[PDB]
């Protein structure tokens, strides 16, 4: 019985791969060597936000693309003003050990998470300016490692469950169970139709999910290393990944495999973050080697180097404009580029 | 001319002295200069040992640069420009002085109320080891004003007992920076086993003595044989306080900037 | 503009507050504590205030925070690396307990051989000392652990026993002591203890910092 | 059992997927790049009076 089903499981995914490679014609780089580069990109420190007082693990933009919200080992969130580095909001934390943050699309409530295994919503815009505790989510038995609003009631949540979770913030319940995974969940992120997520494990396996119907369409693989960071290509029909092995990758949804590789022998160092300019030529990744690095999405080409902080960058994001770039580091600091 | 001014009782006079305190000087004032790139670029090693061997470095700089250029006296008459660099002189030697007395304390936070982020700050340094100095200097002035100046050096007056203006604090930083070195010395000798645990004897005796020998001339113990000069029976003690306090800027340059692991890797990274 | 002032004075509100509490976060000394459930850990934090639980208290106008790990292990590199900024870990065991004592001693060396917690130390608590009076001369240690040399109806040979344990379960490359107090959970001089141990590791990163090479 | 059971359905369910060309693939991003470049701050910068920072 047993052994039946091991079998069938290896002659799966024996066909797996040999579709994959039915379907691999032509490299992504062989179609874009004709493509011109994008040359030097060099981008300079506008902002420097200031202000908290330990490492920051997570941050996160908002819609309008000028309120910032960051999180940090002493146990509070604060909401920026990047436009005129003016903090709007310092919401203390029960628990210091938050791991991630989440701003709704709405700008009405932002999400923070860590090792205290909860998922806490927080109302930004009540009665005389108060921020308290809207909602807290339990269910997860590990420590929680993304979230992402979808709109105001619903968010999915990573932990170290090796499952992802669909939530309802007015009935604090499960709604969907994503399981699948082998390995604790460290990212996650949410397709632009706000219809499908992507979640990189320690496993090196990403997964995307339907978020409706609370399955994995697809199984991705390929790193060699624990998956710390992922992102949708700006039209969702492909994201990236980066991970401990110092190496990002492509992955197209409708391929169903890796596309192509960023790496150098230079960088042996893990990647904390990844994200997309507006357009998707860039792949900006954050690294453990104090730097970020620009990359050239299309030729896997070293665009530029972020080099304005003094330790650990644990954190990107770019704005939905494509403005600018706030990087988050271990050394207290939050840096917004052009 | 000689370094030895500055403590001695009577006006020493030797070619010897004044040559060894030129080119030990110059040198000095070449390494302290470097001492203040070093301290005010090399962004791993800021901290208040940083903050305050900066501080003294410059003071020193400033003392050593003023000493070189107006020490000498012209004509035998004591004119105001003498009582103006005197009055620089007793400053900036006093607030070197006062850093060291500032470094003692640090290490007093290091070895004793170990625990950190119980300490003073750089507004609270600066504050300290700038205006002690102003305060004595200046209620030395308007008590005697007279004792500035001398028709051979320009430098206070031993005939009133105004070189105490200047004896006294630095004899009192002597003594307890003597006391905090002890201390040190002792913690770090009953440590230096768990601390290293398969370093041998010899290397300890080297890396004991190197460690101790870098704390003293922080602390400004190497001016106590200063205090012994009152007359030409002393030249061995005068000749032993110029040669080590000419190459104090030179001493402290090495020991805290050549013997330090992130100075120099910072040094590789620029080059 | 009228707002913008508004949103000014409010930063500047945020940015006082945010002072005040930095010289509190530059002066805190962080401790793990790791324990089972017959380990007295619930007794011992009871007796030092007369999920991840974060305790606050203060020792000779020192900030201290004990966190307690309520046995949450996750074996990765973010889990360990949030914990990377502790000076010591805090070990309390039923040292009366010898059927569990190789689950102890296992989790010990998960935790303490993690290279997060390298360059920091350890304060091994082994409490129920009453009861071990009471379980030696009735129960052989040689019954549990057959490399035991000695007399097992002896309290100091067991003792001994159960520290070099310990100490032998942790790899090379020990930078910082182990530091080790048969103490019991109700005990009024373990805030004290804890307090000498920290003490003393600073003291050790401090002179280390003295060090010129 | 369950769990095999499970593993072995997923699996069906990952290999009727319809895949295409990663040259299609390729062409799309390609596509969507160049019909965007425009309209990104970060690879053409903007001029100084349209930036906010």
């Amino acid at each position: 019985e047993l052994d039946q089903l091991r079998q069938e499981a290896e002659q799966l995914k024996n066909q797996i791969r040999d579709a994959r490679k039915a379907c691999a014609d032509a490299t992504l780089s062989q179609i874009t060597n004709n493509i011109d580069p994008v040359g030097r990109i060099q981008m300079r420190t506008r902002r420097t936000l200031r202000g908290h007082l330990a490492k920051i693990y997570a941050m996160h933009w908002g819609t309008d693309s000028r309120l910032l919200v960051s999180a940090s080992q002493d146990g509070k969130l604060i909401i920026w003003d990047s436009y005129t580095t003016n903090k709007v909001h310092a919401i203390p934390l029960r628990s210091s050990w938050v791991m991630t943050c989440a701003y709704a699309p709405s700008g009405n409530y932002v999400a923070c998470g860590g090792l205290d295994n909860i998922c806490s919503i927080y109302n930004l815009k009540t009665r005389e300016g108060n921020v308290r505790v809207s909602r807290e989510l339990a269910g997860h038995t590990g420590y929680l490692s993304c979230c992402r609003f979808l709109d105001d009631n619903q968010i999915v949540t990573s932990s170290g469950d090796t499952t992802c979770a669909l939530w309802d913030i007015e009935t604090g319940q499960q709604t969907t169970t994503f399981t699948g995974h082998t390995g604790d969940v460290m990212s996650l992120s949410l397709a632009p139709d706000t219809r499908l997520f992507v979640s990189g494990a320690c496993d090196a396996s990403a997964k995307l999910w339907d978020v409706r119907e609370g399955m994995c369409r697809q199984t991705f693989t390929g790193h060699e290393s624990d998956i710390n960071a992922i992102c949708f290509f700006p039209n969702g029909n492909a994201f990236a990944t980066g991970s401990d092995d110092a190496t990002c990758r492509l992955f197209d949804l409708r391929a169903d495999q890796e596309l192509m590789t960023y790496s150098h022998d230079n960088i042996i160092c893990g990647i904390t973050s990844v994200s997309f300019s507006k357009s998707g030529r860039l792949l900006l990744a954050g690294y453990d080697d104090f730097n970020c690095n620009v990359w050239d999405a299309l030729k896997a080409d070293r665009a530029g180097v972020l080099a304005g902080h003094d330790n650990r960058v644990s954190c990107l994001g770019v704005t939905d404009d494509g403005m600018a770039v706030a990087t988050g580091s271990w050394d207290s600091f939050l840096k917004i580029w052009n | 001319s000689s370094f030895a001014i500055l403590m001695a009782h009577y006006d020493v006079e030797d070619w010897k002295l004044t040559l060894i305190t030129r080119v030990g000087l110059a040198l000095s004032l070449f390494c302290l200069l470097l001492c203040i790139l070093t301290f005010l670029l090399v962004r791993p090693i800021q901290g208040s040992r940083t903050t305050i061997h900066l501080h003294l470095c410059i003071c020193l700089f400033v003392g050593s640069t003023i000493f070189l250029a107006g020490i000498e006296n012209e004509g035998g008459q004591v004119g105001l420009r003498c009582r103006l660099v005197a009055g620089l002189l007793h400053y900036c030697f006093l607030a070197a002085f006062c850093w060291m007395s500032l470094e003692g304390l640090e290490l007093y936070f290091l070895v004793v109320r170990v625990f950190q982020g119980q300490g003073l700050s750089t507004r609270w340094l600066c504050l300290i080891g700038y205006g002690v100095p102003l305060l004595i200097v200046g209620v030395s002035a308007a008590i005697y004003s007279k004792g500035y100046g001398r028709p051979r050096y320009c430098w206070l007056d031993f005939e009133q007992g105004f070189l105490w203006s200047f004896l006294g604090p630095v004899t009192f930083i002597i003594l307890c920076n003597a006391v905090i070195f002890v201390t040190t010395v002792w913690k770090l000798t009953q440590k230096f086993s768990e601390i290293n645990p398969d370093m041998k004897k010899l290397k300890k005796a080297r890396a004991l003595t190197i460690t101790a020998i870098a704390q003293l001339f922080l602390l400004g113990c190497t001016w106590v044989f200063g205090l012994f000069i009152f007359d030409d029976r002393s030249l061995v003690l005068t000749y032993v306080f110029t040669i080590l306090n000419c190459l104090q800027g030179a001493f402290l340059y090495l020991l805290h900037c050549l013997l330090n692991k992130k100075v120099r890797e910072e040094y590789r990274k620029w080059a | 503009s009228a707002e913008d002032k508004a949103a000014v004075e409010r930063s500047k509100m945020i940015d006082k507050c945010l002072s005040r509490e930095k010289t509190y976060v530059k002066r805190l000394v962080k401790i793990l504590l790791l324990g089972a459930d017959n380990s007295g850990k619930s007794t011992f934090l009871k007796q030092m205030r007369i999920g991840i639980h974060e305790y606050d208290f203060e020792i000779k106008n020192v900030p201290f925070k004990m966190v307690d790990v309520g046995g949450q292990r996750s074996e990765r590199k973010r889990w360990f690396e949030c914990f990377d900024s502790v000076t010591s870990i805090l070990f309390l065991v039923d040292s009366s307990d010898f059927n569990r004592l190789t689950e102890s001693l296992n989790d010990f060396e998960t935790i303490v051989n993690n290279r997060v917690f390298s360059n920091v130390s350890i304060i091994l608590f082994l409490n129920k000392t009453d009861l071990l009076e009471e379980k030696v001369q009735i129960v052989s240690i040689k019954d549990y652990f057959l490399e035991f040399e000695g007399d097992p109806h002896c309290l100091r040979d067991v003792q001994k026993f159960l520290v070099e344990c310990f100490r032998n379960k942790r790899r090379d490359q020990q930078q910082k002591p182990l530091y080790h107090h048969f103490t019991t959970a109700i005990n009024t001089e373990n805030a004290r203890l804890i307090f000498r141990d920290v003490k003393d590791t600073i003291l050790h990163d401090n002179l280390k910092q003295l060090m010129l090479q | 059992i369950a769990q095999a059971r499970k593993l072995v359905e997923q699996l069906k369910m990952e290999a009727n997927i319809d895949r295409i060309k990663v040259s299609k693939a390729a062409a799309d991003l390609m596509a969507y790049c160049e019909a965007h470049a425009k309209e990104d701050p970060l690879l053409t910068p903007v001029p100084a009076s349209e930036n906010p920072f």
